[PDB]
Order: C-alpha cells, then sequence, then structure tokens
RNA sequence: GAGGUAAAGCGAAUGAUUAGAAGUCUUGGGGUUGAAAUGACCUUAACUUAUUCUCAAACUUUAAAUAUGUAAGAAGUCCUUG
RNA sequence: CCUAAGGGGGACUCAUGGAGAACAGAAAUCUCCAGUAGAACAAAAGGGUAAAAGUCCCCUUGAUUUUGAUUUUCAGUGUGAA
RNA sequence: GGUUGCGGCCAUAUCUAGCAGAAAGCACCGUUCCCCGUUCGAUCAACCGUAGUUAAGCUGCUAAGAGCAAUACCGAGUAGUGUAGUGGGAGACCAUACGCGAAACUAUUGUGCUGCAAUCU
C-alpha cells in the first residue's frame, strides 16, 4: 500500500556522515572549536586535555592535532592508580581527581616544569588558576575536552580538572561546575569540594550505610571490608596518593607477560578469513547444481 | 529590471560538491600559511563570513597577510587595459595551497643534487626541461604479429 | 552460542504511559490531571495541541491532554490494576508490531480509588512499552546504536509473555 | 501543584490543518446500515 | 487559427516545456499513443516497421494525430485491429507560440500550440506485426508520411518487435530460458543479484 | 587549479510523460452472494512491486571541446646563527 | 519586518509513513519503529545548514566605542552593502 | 593480530538478512546517601566493579545481496566540439581536412586503509 522506502536510489544518494560521527564518539563542531589555532601562530599547537570515562576506567591525556591524526604528548590512566596506593574506586570523582592530578605532573615532568610550577601542594578546595612565575616560562596550557559528555555542576570530568589545574597545568576554567558550588549565591564552598577531593561523600556513605543497612553496605563495600579499611582512613589514601603521584609521577608500563609477536600469532587463530573469489564462485555453482 | 547583486549567478558555483554537504574536514583548519605561500581560492558554500566575491573564485595569489582565522591573498585582475592589485581576505575554508608550488619546488632540489654529483663526478649535466622530441628509428617484428588486413565495411542499419 | 534462552533476553516492562485526552482545557483538564498525579503519584505533564480543528473544537498551543510515564514496580501494580478492570482479557489487535500493548479502561472509579462528584470520572488510556536489557544502547548520548533483529520485541513473543505472566487470554 | 508542559518538537509553524486529513478517505463507520 | 506548418517548421527556439514559469498552455492533439493489440505478447509479433525521421525538424502534435489516425485506419481496415500493434514513439513536448493571437513592443507570444522535437534517425512510429503482415504495414506507414513535414525512412528493423535483441539473439536467449513474458513485453534473466530469486524467476534457465 | 555550457541521463533526485503485467484494498465503488454476518466472489478505478515509450532555458549523478587562473628561480635554493 | 526573528551556551530532531491505545472517527492526545531532510530557517528566488544554521530552554545587549585597510558596483569617484 | 581512548582521509567505511567471537578491553548490567536533572535515576548526575551476561551494542565472516569504489581491444574514437574551403544541399542540415574528445551502457575486480598512546592468552 505504501512506497518501500529503502531504494536503490535512497542508498546511491545517501551521504554518509564522517565515520567518528557515525560511530557517535566525535562531536566535530566542538573538535573543531577546540582544535582551530590562530592561524599567526603558525605551527604552535594547541594542547587539549582528552578526559573520558568508561565503566571501570577513566583516561586523561594531552594530545595536540595534527593532519595525520592527533599526537598524545602524555596519558594518565586510572588504572594506573593502584600503583600510587587507590586500589577501589577507580571512578570515584576523588579517581578522577588523582588522574588528574597525575598527568599534570607527568607533563610537567616531560616538560621539564618540576620546580617551577609545583601547583596547589596543600588541597584547600578553593577556586585557583596557575598563575605565571615573572621572568620563567609561562605554565603548560592545556584545554579540557570533556567531548559528548553532559557539563554538569558535579560532574566527574571537572575532577580531573581541578585534579590537572592542582597538579601545576594552566587549564582556563570557572568554579561553578564543580561540588560544592552554590548557584543561588554565587560562591564555592570549598569545604565540601575538599570533601569531594578526599572521598569525603564515598566515606560519609559508608558510614551512613553500615548504621543503617548493613547486608547492602556489605556487598557495595565488599574491598572495604576485606581490606579492613573504614570510613576514617579513607581520606588518607588519597591523602598519601597525592604524595606518591607527586613523588614519582613518571610512567611505568604494565611487564607484559608475551610479545607482540605472541599476541599477533595467539590473536589471529580466531579471525574469520575472507572467502576466495574462487571459493565463492563454487559455491554458487553448487548452490545453482542443487537447484537442479 | 537587471539584477547585479554580490552573489548573482553564483548557484553552481557556490554549492557543495554532491555527496559532500555539511561539515568541514578538519585538515583544512590545521593548514598553515606563510607571507608568500601560492593559494588556490574556491568559496565554500556552507561558511558565509570571509567568503571570497565570484570572480576569485578558481584564482590563484600570493599570501599577504596572516590573521586568525584568514588569510589575505594578492590577486591580479584585467581592468580595461592593465592589471589591478587586488586585497581580498579570505578565511581559510576558502583557500588551499597550490600544488604547483610542491612540483617545482621539487625540481630546484633535484637540479641541486644532480648538479653537485656531476661536479663531484668531474662531469657535465643538462638540467633544463626539453619538450617532446620526435622518436627515432625502431624495427618492428612480425613473428606473431604478420599484419592483418583491414577494409572498410558496407552499410548497414542497426534499428 | 547465540543462545534464546539467555538471562539478559528476559522481557519486561519499560514504561507505562497514562493518556487521559480531554478535549478542553481549564476545569476538567485540571481535574484530570489531580486524577493522573492521584493514581500515579507523580506530577503528570499537559499537552498542547498540534494544530487547530474546528471539528474537534481544540485550537493550536491549546492545553488539551495530560499523561504520566510510570515506570518500575509502581507501573506493574498500576498495570495489573487496570487489567482487573479488562478482567484480564486483551485482543490478539491490541499488540503492536514492535511489541507493545495497550488498552483503555472507560471508568477511572474501576481502579480503585474515592470518587468525588466534584472530579466526575474520566477515562483513561494505558500504553505498556515491553523491551529486554540493553535498550540503553538506542537511548544514550555517545555511541547510540540500534537494537539487533533478535534482541528486538515482537508482538508474538509480547502476547505470550502477557499469557505467561498474568494468565490472561490474547483473544484472537 | 507543579505543572510542566509537553514540549514543541515539530518545525510547522504553520497554524493551519495537517497532512493527510481528507474526507471520504474513511471506510462506511455505517456499513453494517 | 492555426498557422501554416511552415511557421513552426525548424527548431529555432530552445525547448519550451510546460513547467511552473508557463502553464496556460493547452493539450496535444495526440492522446493515444498505443493502438492496435496493445497487450499481444512479444513472441506473437516478430516483426517491426519503423518510420524513421531523415530531418531535424519539429512535429505538430496535429501532424502526429493524422499520421496515427491515417496508419491505423488502413492497417485495421485492410488485415484487421489486432494484426498488429502501432506506437507513436515521439510526444510533443515543446509549446509554439503566437504573438499576434503594438508591433513588436512587448511581442513576447502566449502558447499556440504543441510539437515534438526529432532529429536524423530518430524513430517516429514503431509496428509490430506478423511477418506475413508486412506489405500491409508498411503501406500503414507510407501512407501516415503523408501527414509529416520533410523526410522520413520506412526501415524494417533487425530485431524482434520491441525488444533491443536481434531476431536471432532473442531466440537463443528463449530456447534458453532467459526471457520470460511481462504482460505485453518481457524480462530477461539477470546473473546478478540475489541467485535463489534469479533462479525461481527463470525456472527454464539451462546454467552453463 | 577553477567551471556546469555542448553532449548525456531519466528501470538516478525534482518536474513532465505512454503502455501493459503481477499483487493488495484491510483505509473505492457498481453487481452477485446472505432470511442478517464486511467475512468471499465478477468488474473497473486506485495504490504497491518489477518493467515499458518519450522529455526539461529557469532539472540533474556524470560531463567535454574552445576559452580562463597560477608556476617554470639569483628578489632562487641550502647551511650556520642575529 | 524582528529586544529577538540579534549574541553566546545547552538539550533535542524535522516532513512523512507504518503498527498499536476509552470516547477518538480521514484530522485531537499517547507509544514504538522507519525516516539524508522528502521539514524549518520573517518576507522573492537561489545557495547553505542534522549531536545544526532547524525546535525548545538559560543568560544577555557586540544592534557598543575609536578611527584606518579591503571586496562589489567602479572612473578603481561617491552612495549602499559586505 | 584483537581492544580501548584520541584521530586523518570521509561508504572499498554505508544498508539489508544471517552466523561466529578465545584473552583483554568495551559494553550491557547493579544501587540512590551524596553533587546534579527529570512527569518518569528511561536520558543526564553520582556510587559500587560488588550480584550477573555475551542476549544486544561492538568486531569479524557469509550473500551469482542493494549501494559504493576502481579498472578496461566495453560502448566509442561514437555524441559533442576548436580550426578550413568560391565543399554538398532550395532548405533543414550533412560530408570531408587538421586537432581535442564524453556520458550512459557492458564486463571485471574490490568492500576500509591508516597515525599517536595504552593495553591483551
Amino acid at each position: 500500500m505504501q512506497k518501500e522506502f529503502r531504494t536503490s536510489a535512497y542508498h546511491s544518494r545517501f551521504q554518509t556522515p564522517f565515520r567518528r560521527r557515525q560511530e557517535g564518539k566525535t562531536d566535530y563542531y566542538q573538535r573543531k572549536r577546540l582544535v582551530t589555532q590562530h592561524k599567526a601562530k603558525y605551527n604552535s599547537p594547541k594542547y587539549r586535555l582528552v578526559v573520558r570515562f568508561t565503566n571501570k576506567d577513566i583516561i586523561a591525556q594531552i594530545v595536540s592535532a595534527h593532519i595525520t591524526g592527533d599526537v598524545v604528548f602524555t596519558a594518565a590512566y586510572a588504572h594506573e592508580l593502584p600503583r600510587y596506593g587507590i586500589k577501589y574506586g577507580l571512578t570515584n570523582w576523588s579517581a578522577a581527581y588523582a588522574v588528574g592530578l597525575l598527568v599534570a605532573r607527568r607533563a610537567l615532568q616531560k616538560l621539564g616544569l618540576d620546580e617551577t610550577y609545583t601547583g596547589v601542594e596543600e588541597v584547600e578546595g578553593e577556586f585557583e588558576l596557575t598563575e605565571a612565575v615573572e621572568d620563567g616560562p609561562r605554565p603548560f596550557k592545556v584545554f579540557l575536552d570533556i567531548g559528548l559528555q553532559r557539563t554538569t555542576t558535579g560532574a566527574r570530568v571537572f575532577g580531573v580538572l581541578k585534579g590537572a589545574s592542582d597538579g601545576g597545568l594552566y587549564v582556563p576554567h570557572s568554579p561553578n561546575r564543580f561540588p560544592g558550588w552554590d548557584i543561588e549565591a554565587e560562591e564555592l564552598d570549598a569545604e565540601l569540594l575538599r570533601k569531594y577531593i578526599f572521598g569525603g561523600h564515598v566515606a560519609e556513605y559508608m558510614e551512613e550505610l553500615l548504621d543503617d543497612d548493613e547486608e547492602k553496605y556489605k556487598s557495595i563495600f565488599k574491598n572495604y571490608i576485606e581490606e579492613e579499611i573504614e570510613s576514617e582512613d579513607v581520606e588518607e589514601i588519597y591523602a598519601n596518593a597525592h604524595e606518591a603521584i607527586r613523588a614519582d609521577p613518571s610512567f611505568k608500563p604494565t611487564e607484559k607477560k608475551f610479545t607482540k609477536e605472541q599476541y599477533k600469532a595467539e590473536s589471529k587463530k580466531y579471525r574469520q578469513q575472507k572467502l576466495t573469489r574462487a571459493e565463492r564462485q563454487a559455491k554458487v555453482a553448487k548452490k545453482i547444481a542443487e537447484f537442479k | 529590471g537587471k539584477s547585479r547583486g554580490y552573489r548573482s549567478g553564483t548557484r553552481y558555483a557556490f554549492q557543495r560538491d554532491f555527496k559532500k554537504h555539511g561539515a568541514i574536514p578538519l585538515s583544512t583548519y590545521l593548514k598553515v600559511y606563510k607571507v608568500g605561500d601560492i593559494v588556490d581560492i574556491k568559496a565554500n558554500g556552507s561558511i558565509q563570513k570571509g567568503m571570497p566575491h565570484k570572480y576569485y573564485h578558481g584564482k590563484t595569489g600570493i599570501v599577504y597577510n596572516v590573521t586568525k582565522s584568514s588569510v589575505g591573498v594578492i590577486i591580479n585582475k584585467v581592468v580595461g587595459n592593465r592589471y589591478i592589485e587586488k586585497r581580498v581576505n579570505l578565511r581559510v575554508e576558502h583557500v588551499k595551497h597550490s600544488a604547483c608550488r610542491q612540483e617545482f619546488l621539487n625540481r630546484v632540489k633535484s637540479n641541486a643534487a644532480k648538479k653537485r654529483e656531476a661536479k663531484a663526478n668531474g662531469e657535465t649535466v643538462y638540467l633544463k626541461r626539453q619538450a617532446a622530441k620526435p622518436r627515432g628509428s625502431r624495427i618492428i617484428s612480425t613473428e606473431g604479429n604478420i599484419p592483418q588486413t583491414l577494409a572498410p565495411v558496407a552499410y548497414e542499419t542497426f534499428i | 552460542s547465540d543462545k534464546s534462552q539467555n538471562v539478559m533476553r528476559e522481557l519486561r516492562i519499560e514504561k507505562l504511559v497514562l493518556n487521559i485526552c480531554v478535549g478542553e482545557s481549564g476545569d476538567r483538564l485540571t481535574r484530570a490531571a489531580k486524577v493522573l498525579e492521584q493514581l500515579s503519584g507523580q506530577t503528570p505533564v499537559q499537552s498542547k495541541a498540534r494544530y487547530t480543528v474546528r471539528t474537534f473544537g481544540i485550537r493550536r498551543n491549546e492545553k488539551i491532554a495530560v499523561h504520566v510515564t510510570v515506570r518500575g514496580p509502581k507501573a506493574e501494580e498500576i498495570l495489573e490494576r487496570g487489567l482487573k478492570v479488562k478482567e484480564y482479557q486483551l485482543r490478539s489487535k491490541n499488540f503492536s508490531a514492535t511489541g507493545n500493548f495497550g488498552f483503555g479502561i472507560d471508568e477511572h472509579i474501576d481502579l480503585g480509588i474515592k470518587y468525588d462528584p466534584s472530579i466526575g470520572i474520566y477515562g483513561m488510556d494505558f500504553y505498556v512499552v515491553m523491551g529486554r536489557a540493553g535498550a540503553r544502547v538506542t537511548r544514550r548520548k555517545r555511541a547510540r546504536s540500534t537494537i539487533g533483529n533478535s534482541h528486538k520485541t515482537n508482538k508474538e513473543d509480547t502476547i505470550q509473555w502477557f499469557k505467561t505472566r498474568y494468565d490472561a487470554e490474547v483473544l484472537d | 501543584p507543579s505543572a510542566p508542559s509537553r514540549e514543541v518538537v515539530k518545525k510547522n509553524t504553520s497554524s493551519k490543518k495537517s497532512d493527510a486529513a481528507p474526507a471520504s478517505a474513511d471506510p462506511a463507520k455505517a456499513k453494517k446500515k | 487559427a492555426r498557422r501554416p506548418a511552415r511557421c513552426y517548421r525548424y527548431c529555432k527556439n530552445k525547448p519550451y516545456p510546460k513547467s511552473r514559469y508557463n502553464r496556460a498552455v493547452p493539450d496535444a492533439k495526440i492522446r493515444i499513443y498505443d493502438l492496435g493489440r496493445k497487450k499481444a505478447t512479444v513472441d506473437e509479433f516478430p516483426l517491426c516497421i519503423h518510420l524513421v525521421s531523415n530531418e531535424l525538424e519539429q512535429l505538430s502534435s496535429e501532424a502526429l494525430e493524422a499520421a496515427r489516425i491515417c496508419a491505423n485506419k488502413y492497417i485495421t481496415k485492410v488485415s484487421g485491429r489486432d494484426s498488429f500493434h502501432l506506437r507513436v514513439r515521439v510526444h510533443p513536448f515543446h509549446v509554439l507560440r503566437i504573438n499576434k493571437m503594438q508591433g513588436m513592443r512587448g511581442a513576447w507570444g502566449k502558447p499556440h500550440g504543441l510539437a515534438a522535437r526529432v532529429s536524423i534517425g530518430q524513430i517516429i512510429m514503431s509496428a509490430r506485426t506478423k511477418d506475413s503482415n508486412k506489405d500491409v504495414v508498411i503501406e500503414g506507414l507510407r501512407r501516415a508520411r503523408y501527414k509529416f513535414p520533410g523526410q522520413q525512412k520506412i526501415i524494417i528493423s533487425k530485431k524482434w518487435g520491441f525488444t533491443p535483441l536481434n531476431r536471432d539473439e532473442y531466440i537463443a536467449k528463449k530456447t534458453n530460458g532467459e526471457v520470460i513474458d511481462d504482460g505485453a513485453y518481457v524480462k530477461f534473466l539477470s546473473r546478478k543479484g540475489n541467485l535463489e530469486a534469479n533462479l525461481q524467476q527463470f525456472p527454464n534457465y539451462q546454467y552453463s
């Protein structure tokens, strides 16, 4: 009764979007605004703080864009945190802060701006931008790229923002998206932000749940229970880690149990291979014959 | 009534290519233009700011100014009996490096390399390009290729 | 693999949408919204007419209908409360090709709420959106995609699931 | 009580009759006569 | 009313069709383009005869109608109405203009009629029939030629009916099961696409 | 490099346009079924599917020839560093 | 013509079709699926636009100040516009 | 070689219908104290990585698949066209000379490649 829609003319004239737009991964509007550089700053690149959250990981990368593809400057992942003393909640807001601090310190180590631009060594939750030192190199400027992730006051991407800013990177930002921002009274409650930086919300959930629903507390906070970690010693886990993160921010790759060639040989066994032209021609001939 | 507006007659010139509408690929925004670069001008219809006039669509010129999002290009236009130097401000979406530079700049390198080696070998080399010359003599073998005789064919109707 | 008896292929209610399309605006629509807020416990939302029809007595942007969406256990409770009024007997022509079904009560006091003369009686519309786990794929922002054919909800599966879970009859 | 309203998603700015609403396209509701 | 056809014989103007820009255009005199037994199958009428243009020219819709009527009348009178299928192969889509119906000021004309713009070698009329009915159909077209201006040739086609295949390639594709009926026309087998659908649609396909 | 004219195309978009064929009418009528069931049948007309004849200055995927922009160095290229 | 129909940001996807839901029917509202834009963008027509330039929401006045350069029409004058 | 994050070119990458997927990753998935947003914790926010699953997403493979791409003793040196003649023809138009030269069609082949970083039976 109605016209069939998926005609050959519909497919012929269809203009497929960009490959990474059809995957639903790149916002090219925002990417154009982020990447494009002042044409009179000829080959000087703009550096992006790419912050991406998976279900299990926090990925923070410092990226500059080029014609052949983006180039990573440094990268810090959340699964590196166990090396620094944070083993659970690798996607906290506080894990986001730790990852931001780690990537900031690692980048500054790579550049050589460690002793200059230390950052906020005593985290009190106050809004602050890395100010340049007179008669010295300017701080490493980095712009936050939150991708498709929505901008909400209290979001975890701004945890990486605050960590990287406190780590010594100059990242332009405002404090009205941090947890503890009063929108009615336009000031930042730095006490609540400091609470969030050192896992205060998680510790308060542990304390509040333990005396109300112990069975749910046993399932949600299992790892803490078998690690004998109570609420009162949650903060130190982050507070020490920060210090440890500042002590040795260098990247240590995981020692690989197998070589590249062994990985490739193992994976190649489970990969179907395209039929040769002769194989599918023989298949067609057989299907014709069995049709008589 | 005649109409002679700014974009009159640009119905097809400023159209996007078939199945090429929409967002600009970002290599356009990553290219670097320096004063003295030779650039082709081709208006992109989807960016209306910094758009060239239809005269400069398809013209090639010299970059003389570099700004935040644009380049200044020098064009020589015939006005009567002489050329007039035109200075057009173009956003980089309407601009592309001319591919004639990269070929000639390679011939400069090749000439320099050939010249230095000839000095090392104490011989001479000729670097001037040459037009195609008439071909030399040659012998055509007919083993397996004995000449086949053709004739004009009779007239037929094929409808 | 590709097992049809997989845990994640389990059919279950996504949402139940309650529609009352009172043809006018004012006191009657406000009281219909009160009825919906009473039944669902949630503030309903009023829908405006998309265009003007003289025959129906509506005009563009006039607030005509009110509807509310309920999910979870409350949706199940309201659905069975409405199936009681239908005495657990739907038709084969109540299930869409996409695996959703709906019915319509005619008086809202049959559901089991107190009757008020000031409020009066409003009819009500019930629609249940069925779906398995993984529908977030079609609704999330990043990497949004479509659901595979085997994982889709269709009319036959929904009819069989309705018959099994409610011991009801689908009158073909 | 709060009064949220359903938002507009369509782009039809015209305040007129909509597409495919013709008379005589309907069956006979009184065909049983 | 109508000027002599000599006033509109040559393709002097660009094509001027009906559009959103000229709307008050009359209708063409020719409305029927298929005559005779137009429902006959392809195998019934193997012989095709064309009336071919030897002119780059304009033919009015009136001339098309007159020639169509002349050919149809003669062939149905001599051989019967079901012994042929006549098809007119040119449609008048070009609008002629008339000015008088001051002086040269504001002289853009009004629609006056319709004409088909034909090239050299363009087929004007096609008649599919049986072989034994050749001399009749030819004589049907030879009379219709009188209704046209310019030179036209009557050419006996090398092909089977209105198909694009020669009378020998059609027989080869027919005994090989590659041709099926489609009413008055046929469908040919394709070696592309779904193999099962192709096999189902052409059961007698002797594959090689 | 640029172009969208000639040509070409229309079982490619838009617009125009000839003919059948096979399906669905469940959201077309007439007739014939029924003591009533809208639940069949014959028909024309609709649409749908795969086809078919013919077209466009203000249609188009494609796309010339001629004409047209730039370049073919010393005011150049390379090396070092103010 | 427009204090937004200007500016910035965010969220969403349009025309239409199919299958479903009391009154409700060809057209009211709800739901799902399909949907390259077949919608919309003040007004002619053309071009342009889909995580937008369209729809809705939030904040605003850059529709501000100073005076130069440039493009079009061109005498390379003015005016308009950019 | 697989996978993820960020990409370049922007269908050889899209679309339809099937099938398979070790490891890790990704994903679906669980919860609502907290920041936050909703008619609706569905989307968005946060928390746990704990209770579960490869069912879907994703990836690969299959199809005389649709589309797309490339190629060519394919069509066709055809259509068109620059230049020429005191060429033909009443004309419409056509042939020839020196040059340039398509599109459709037909056939065949293919169905993403790749940069940086991290990770993996």
